[PDB]
């Protein structure tokens, strides 16, 4: 309402108008190649940019600054599993997918393995995750922000931003999103520093945050209710692990075994496995150019410990009986949600903190976050369904009905996350970031298992891979079933659900169902007959130089042997700096 | 201290990348 903030939000919009129309003056969006797959001509910091953008939502701001403000620096784990995945997407996946010259993921697994049915059932699975995993933290998250900061109605607010967001995926082509993912990437990054300064200057700097977070409770812990009474001194309390990332295995939030070995399980299908992040290293000028581009979004998955896990942190020293509330009457006067407030850390330092100029600025990072993962989602799930779902119902289809049907599905997709809206917004705080979580390892492993097993080990089939993903579901539905039948309540309120179904952390069930499904596949395909050597040349790592004629059931990835070094150095340096930080905060 | 603990995950991770040329070096070629 002040006018800088005006300005600001006009200014932000004005830049992203501005390269939207230059993108579109520059690339070809005629065809299939270009609307889909930006000519296979983006240079490295579009990628490194892109990846990073496509990335980083509402979601990382509102959860990671919540949990930071419930939970303390351990979720940080999430963005920095990242550092080390995004090294096996450039050197080991990104590769094989040049080689294979593959638009989709879905694709890819049709050309290793042969038959109609795992390009279908990974599609329509895809198709799932995104609506579960993805819009659905998007849409939450932006609501959150907009509730706290502005005030505005969620429902309508939701609906614009979906809106302009429609508009500015269905214009351009990937190579419109990925330049404008330039900007959106340097105002996120831009703002978000602004925020952290302004936030680590109130609690007195970084050691004010280290000495002040372990006594940052409530004063109100006695609730009118009986049978909730007197709130326990353990769910109140700052946890004593709070500045520890590596937390306990049996009694950890999130356990360092279970940190390590199956978010990376979980991180192999988001990073290396799924079309949303795969698209931007399938329009790549060059594998090198990839790598680099790896290199700069591993850096920039570094900045979100400092700059949203820190901040809310600093939130729960600052308003202790707003943010750290636990009595259920109280915290439904401070933000509607009997569950608690964490949610509010991030959201009350942009109205708390912020002077009259840079409330716009956080205002245009949110927009910027949420827009910049929105768009990324609805370009993959158009390419998902056109190349995979649409050219099976019209397999005689040409490049002019493709991108119609490319932009018709952004319309109807763009509907179905309205008509989800009223079930996000059931979640009840933060309730959601860990039910993301859970769905992504109970569904996500069987994908990885599948994509290790499809790229380095040939022995390995279609009856085995199409089996081992199935089995994989029934695995992972006997627990997404179950469990979601019981609820979730909170610290105060415990769920009914049995300790024998629940105790076992997700990320742990994420490794016992990699290694049943891996096992599966395994067996189904030793059981059954092999595919020979012909039929898989420049489709496994073994043979991504290859040069021999493949029999199907620019594939040219040289490099300039000095600008190999180059970034293989990087990858080496990058990687140095990640398990430095690692041992810093274990 | 911190700063051990940063140090001592650098070295730990440079001796498991120093094994894996090693094996490569003579186990591919
Ligand atoms: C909202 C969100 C959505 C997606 C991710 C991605 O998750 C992928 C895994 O499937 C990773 O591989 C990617 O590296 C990461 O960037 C991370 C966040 C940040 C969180 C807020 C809050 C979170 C949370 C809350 C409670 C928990 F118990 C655990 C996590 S997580
Ligand atoms: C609900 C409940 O347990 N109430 C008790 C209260 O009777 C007692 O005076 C107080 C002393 O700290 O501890 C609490
Ligand atoms: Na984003």
């Amino acid at each position: 309402d002040n006018p800088a903030d005006i300005l600001v939000i006009a200014a932000y919009f004005l830049l992203v108008i501005g390269v939207g129309l230059w993108s579109m003056c520059r690339t070809n969006r005629g065809t299939v190649g270009g609307y889909f797959l930006a000519g296979r001509s983006m240079v490295w910091w579009p990628v490194g940019a892109s990846l990073f953008a496509s990335n980083i939502g509402s979601g990382h701001f509102v959860g990671l600054a919540g949990t930071g403000a419930a939970s303390g620096l351990a979720v940080a784990g999430f963005e920095w599993n990242a550092l080390f995945v995004v090294l096996l997407l450039g050197w080991l996946f990104a590769p094989v997918y040049l080689t294979a010259g593959v638009i989709t993921m879905p694709q890819y697994l049709r050309k290793r393995f042969g038959g109609r049915r795992i390009r279908l059932y990974l599609s329509v699975l895809s198709l799932f995750l995104y609506i579960f995993t993805k819009i659905s933290v998007d849409m939450f998250s932006g609501a959150v922000f907009i509730q706290q900061a502005l005030g505005w109605n969620i429902y309508a607010s939701v609906i614009a931003l979906l809106g302009i967001t429609m508009i500015y995926t269905v214009t351009g082509g990937l190579a419109a999103l990925m330049y404008t993912d330039t900007v959106q990437t340097f105002v996120i990054l831009g703002g978000a520093c602004i925020l952290m300064g302004y936030a680590f200057h109130e609690v007195g700097g970084y050691s004010g945050l280290f000495d002040k977070y372990l006594g940052a409770a409530t004063s109100l812990t006695v609730s009118e209710d009986p049978a909730v009474g007197n709130i326990s001194s353990f769910c109140y309390r700052p946890r004593p692990d709070s500045y520890h990332l590596l937390r306990h295995p049996v009694t950890g939030d999130l356990p360092w075994p279970a940190l390590l070995l199956g978010l990376t399980i979980v991180s192999g299908w988001y990073w290396c496995s799924d079309q949303v992040i795969v698209q931007r290293c399938l329009a790549g000028k060059s594998l090198t150019h990839i790598k680099a581009g790896c290199i700069l979004c591993g850096y920039l998955k570094l900045t979100p410990m400092f700059l949203m896990v820190m901040p809310g942190m600093i939130s729960r020293i600052l308003y202790p009986d707003e943010v750290a509330c636990v009595v259920p009457e109280v915290c439904r006067r401070v933000c509607g949600t009997e569950v608690g407030c964490s949610n509010i850390a991030y959201p009350r330092l942009v109205v708390k903190l912020m002077p009259n100029g840079l409330r716009g600025l956080m205002l245009a990072v949110m927009l910027a976050a949420l827009m910049s993962s929105l768009a990324s989602i609805f370009n993959s799930s158009s390419t998902l369904f056109t190349m995979d779902i649409y050219t099976r119902l019209r397999p005689r289809a040409g490049d002019r009905e493709l991108l119609l049907v490319g932009r018709l599905w952004v319309v109807f997709i763009v509907v179905v996350s309205v008509a989800w809206l009223p079930v996000v917004q059931a979640a009840q705080g933060g309730q959601l970031f860990d039910y993301i979580q859970a769905v992504s390892s109970y569904l996500a492993p069987p994908v990885s298992a599948v994509f290790v097993l499809a790229l380095f080990v040939p022995r390995v089939n279609e009856q085995g891979a199409f089996w081992g993903l199935i089995g994989g579901l029934l695995m992972g539905l006997a627990r997404l079933i179950p469990e979601f039948s019981f609820g979730s309540g909170s610290c105060v309120q415990p769920s009914a659900c049995p300790a024998f179904l629940c105790g076992v952390h997700y990320l742990y069930f994420a490794i016992v169902l990699f290694f049943c499904s891996g096992l599966l596949t395994l067996t189904v395909s030793l059981c059954t007959a092999p595919i020979p050597r012909k039929h898989l040349h420049r489709l496994v790592f073994s043979l991504r130089h290859s040069k021999e004629e493949r029999e199907d059931l620019l594939e040219d990835i040289s490099e300039d042997p000095s600008w190999a070094r180059v970034v293989n150095l990087n990858a080496l340096l990058m990687m140095a700096v990640a398990v430095f930080l690692w041992g810093f905060y274990a | 201290q911190p700063w051990m603990q940063g140090l001592i995950a650098v070295a730990v991770f440079l001796v498991l990348v120093a094994i894996a040329f090693a094996v490569n070096h003579f186990w591919c070629q």
